[PDB]
C-alpha cells in the first residue's frame, strides 16, 4: 500500500498491537515524524519502505523518497488537525494556531492534547494541503500540550 | 519491528469540531529537537 493518505504506524514488541504514532504518505513517500520509529524501518503488507532522509533536530523523516510535503500555514486561517488516535478513528479538529517564537523565526503551534501515540497526524489548510506533523511540542503552565506545526523543506 | 496500515483520507471537514485557542509561547529548539519553554 502507497495510496496517498494517512496511515497509522504500529508495533508488535510490547503487549499486543500498539499504535506508536502517525504518518501521511504522499507521491510514494512516507512522511512521519522521528520519534515515532527512531528512523528504523517499516513494513507494508508485502512490502518494506526504508528510510530515505530524516533529521532529529526537526523530528522529521521521510521513506523510500525526499520529504514532499511543502505547504505552509498562511498564518491567517485557521487549519485542522487529522488525528489518528490509538485505537480510534481519523478525526477533524480545526484551530486557529498560535506561535512559538523562536531565535530563528515563528513556527505555527496547535493546542491541542492528544495521547502519546498520535504523533505524526497532518495537518491541513482550508485547500488540503497537508501543512506540518503534529507531535513536538510544550507543556504549558496548565498541563495540556501545544504542538509545532513542523514541515520539511 | 514497526508496520503501517492505512487510516483515512486527507481532506478538510467542513463539520469538524472546533477547539483550541491561539498561545503564543517563546520556546528553545535544542539539538536533540525538544522544544522547551523561555
Ligand atoms: N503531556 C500532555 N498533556 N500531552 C502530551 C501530548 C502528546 C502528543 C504527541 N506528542 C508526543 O508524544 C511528544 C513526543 C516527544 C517529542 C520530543 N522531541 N512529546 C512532547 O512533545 C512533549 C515535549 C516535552 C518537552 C520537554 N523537554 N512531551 C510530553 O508531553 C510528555 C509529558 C510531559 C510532562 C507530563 C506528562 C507527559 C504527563 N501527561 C500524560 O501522561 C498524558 C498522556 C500523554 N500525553 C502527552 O504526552
Amino acid at each position: 500500500e502507497t495510496t496517498d493518505g494517512v496511515y497509522r504506524v504500529m508495533t508488535r514488541r510490547l503487549l499486543g498491537s500498539t499504535q506508536v504514532g502517525v504518518g501521511v504518505m504522499q507521491e510514494g513517500v512516507f512522511h512521519t515524524m522521528w520519534h515515532v520509529t527512531k528512523g528504523a524501518a517499516l513494513r507494508s503488507g508485502e512490502g518494506r519502505l526504508d528510510p530515505y532522509w530524516g533529521d532529529v533536530k526537526q523530528d522529521l523523516v521521510s521513506y523510500c523518497g525526499p520529504w514532499k510535503l511543502d505547504a505552509a500555514w498562511d498564518g491567517l486561517s485557521e487549519v485542522q488537525l487529522l488525528a489518528v488516535p490509538p485505537g480510534e478513528r481519523a478525526k477533524n479538529i480545526q484551530t486557529l494556531p498560535g506561535i512559538f517564537k523562536t531565535k530563528d523565526g515563528d513556527i505555527g503551534a496547535v493546542a491541542l492534547d492528544y495521547p502519546a501515540g498520535t504523533s505524526g497526524s497532518p495537518i491541513l489548510d482550508k485547500c488540503g494541503r497537508v501543512i506540518g506533523l503534529y507531535g513536538n511540542g510544550v507543556v504549558i503552565k496548565n498541563g495540556s500540550y501545544v504542538s509545532a506545526i513542523t514541515q520539511g523543506k | 519491528d514497526m508496520y503501517i496500515e492505512r487510516a483515512g483520507d486527507i481532506t478538510w471537514e467542513k463539520d469538524a469540531e472546533v477547539t483550541g485557542n491561539s498561545p503564543r509561547l517563546d520556546v528553545a529548539l535544542d539539538e536533540s529537537g525538544d522544544f522547551s519553554l523561555v
